[PDB]
């Protein structure tokens, strides 16, 4: 669940980063940081990069 | 008589209904029963999700689809699992070209270290022109098993089987060789014996 | 039957022992999973360094609870380990009984 | 067995020769492995026949000797020769030193992999130019990571050291390899090669 | 004596079989050794 409401912190940012510099093409949260495979473990170092 | 969401929904119901908590109690007990399975058997996780994904469709069973709980299901998951410990390393990918249709005879042989014409014979012989399902497999095992159980080849094992001894009915027929037939039938059978 | 006088033979046999069996290896079997979608980004009401600072704080947050999951994760499977070893010790001290 | 008229080993063949069954236990080997002498050898003929002359019983007889002799099984052999320097021949069409040059190069390599402790398969393996047959699973957890993780920024560069390097962490993770470094150097050694 | 050998022998058996299964059961164990192969991986990649 906390992972969950940090994806969605993580994604407000970046819309809020898309909005201050007018540029709707930069993304860098591209998914994957779930990763089912090891139970959807160490996402938090994706997030921090 | 259930499904997850359901289950969730009178989960979150504070047992409302009398007789429903009966069957959920089972429903827990049947996952404490299928994890016990599961552990005993000491399945791990891919083929598991490999099997799950795919329905059992990969397995087969008699005259029931995917799998029920009977004493058939347990023996051939067990099979399928002591022969994909066997299979090595690669056999993993095995199970990858198992989850698609591609598992294909000559590349099973060759995964398998043997030689392709007795898979040839077995599978001229079990019957199975394709392995659909985990039934054709296991029994192209078992053919297998018996040719190199009598260190032999599977067409005079398939010959053998096929002489129904009922001499002239009483059965489907009289599969009776002939006297030349009789000799060649012997001659290879001994073929493979020490000095 | 070319024997003795009193039935002891004259030939003896060899025992063809066999070649024993193979003990089996257990590989690492593994199966591709994907991972989670990308979920649509609406927009916020807070200015770019604020948000910054705190989803900082809490990826740090949960930085440290996924190594303290990984912590417990290891002490739990070390005990099993034992667990499973004193079980064998108790069976094989019933047979060197 | 010394009467020269044709006889098939083909293992599917119904109704099989006594002289095939002579051979089969005379060799001390099943069909199938018998077969696949038959190919080794190269005496093969149409529908898996051959002569029943002095010289093919012969050349098979060899052949299984050079097997028992070094300890490895028909098909052991005939993969060593596959990967031997001498493949690409027949046993067959051998000039006569290249017999003991061969037989030399056969111990040579057995009792090597006695003291090294490793198997045929392993070696079959570890050698050949043959690849699996499909898509692995690996190589797919391979895409579903590098994908994401890299772009094509910096893959039309020159500096091919560079991009070695940054490939290094992947396959030496995926590959259950020691270092990233050893990554790195096996990927220099591969474009040394150049496989596909 | 003899039967008493031959019962160590199997009781050899016994240590050398639950030792293989422990080293299945080692293998099969969550934390194997596919997870830390991801986890290096990850962390180094995200390091550089």
């Amino acid at each position: 669940q906390f992972f969950d409401l940090t994806q969605s912190f993580c994604l407000m940012a970046q819309e809020a980063l898309r909005r201050e510099l007018t540029d709707n093409g930069v993304t860098f949260i591209r998914g994957g940081a779930w990763n089912g495979t090891t139970a959807g473990l160490m996402a938090g170092e994706t997030l921090l990069l | 008589g259930l499904d997850i969401a359901g289950f969730m929904t009178l989960v979150l119901k504070e047992s409302l209904n009398a007789n429903e908590t009966t069957q959920l109690v089972q429903f827990c007990h049947v996952m404490a029963q299928l994890s016990l399975s599961v552990q005993t058997l000491r399945l791990s996780e891919a083929e598991l999700s490999v099997l799950v994904i795919s329905g059992f469709a990969v397995l087969g069973a008699k005259n029931q689809p995917a799998g029920q709980h009977n004493i058939d299901t347990l023996f051939s998951l067990y099979r399928f699992h002591q022969w994909i410990n066997g299979l090595g390393n690669p056999g993993s990918d095995t199970l990858d070209m198992l989850r698609q249709q591609t598992l294909t005879a000559d590349r099973l042989a060759s995964v398998m270290g043997l030689d392709i014409s007795m898979v040839t014979q077995a599978m001229v012989s079990a019957g199975v022109n394709q392995l659909q399902c985990w039934q054709d497999i296991n029994t192209v095992l078992q053919w297998i098993d018996v040719a190199s159980a009598l260190h032999t080849m599977p067409s005079v094992i398939r010959t053998l089987v096929n002489i129904r001894y009922v001499t002239a009915l009483n059965k489907a027929e009289s599969n009776l060789p002939s006297w030349d037939e009789w000799q060649t039938l012997a001659e290879n059978m001994e073929a493979g014996l020490s000095t | 039957h070319n024997l003795s006088i009193d039935g002891q033979p004259l030939s003896l046999a060899i025992y063809a022992e066999p070649t024993d069996p193979k003990a089996l290896l257990t590989s690492m079997v593994q199966a591709s999973q994907g991972g989670s979608a990308v979920l649509p980004g609406t927009l916020s009401l807070y200015r770019f360094p604020v948000m910054l600072e705190r989803t900082r704080n809490l990826v740090a947050q949960l930085t440290q609870f996924g190594t303290s999951l990984l912590s417990m994760a290891e002490h739990d499977d070390a005990d099993e380990l034992t667990t499973l070893l004193l079980q064998q010790g108790m069976e094989l001290a019933t047979q060197s009984i | 067995e010394a009467d020269g008229n044709t006889v098939s080993i083909d293992p599917d063949e119904e109704q099989s020769t006594f002289a095939r069954s002579a051979l089969m236990r005379g060799l001390g080997v099943n069909s199938g492995e018998l077969y696949q002498l038959g190919k080794l050898a190269g005496v093969l003929d149409a529908q898996n026949t051959i002569t029943l002359s002095v010289f093919v019983i012969s050349s098979l007889y060899r052949l299984t000797l050079l097997a028992r002799v070094h300890q490895l099984t028909v098909n052991e052999l005939c993969m060593l020769y596959g990967l031997s320097p001498f493949n690409g021949k027949t046993t067959a069409s051998l000039s006569s030193g290249e017999l003991p040059r061969l037989v030399i190069w056969l111990y040579q390599v057995t009792q090597w992999l006695t003291e090294a402790e490793i198997t045929t398969e392993a070696i079959w393996l570890l050698c050949t130019p043959e690849f699996s047959g499909n898509i692995s699973p690996e190589i797919s957890n391979l895409l579903n990571n590098l994908r994401p993780s890299i772009s094509e920024d910096m893959a039309q560069s020159h500096n091919r050291e560079l991009q070695a390097e940054i490939l290094a962490p992947f396959i030496a993770a995926t590959l259950h390899l020691a270092s990233p470094d050893m990554a790195r150097y096996i990927l220099l050694w591969t474009d040394n090669l150049r496989p596909g | 004596r003899r039967e008493a050998a031959q019962m160590q022998v199997e009781y050899q058996e016994t240590q050398q079989a639950h030792t293989q299964a422990q080293l299945e059961l080692l293998q099969r164990k969550f934390t194997n050794k596919a997870l830390y192969s991801w986890m290096r991986g990850k962390l180094s990649a995200i390091y550089y």
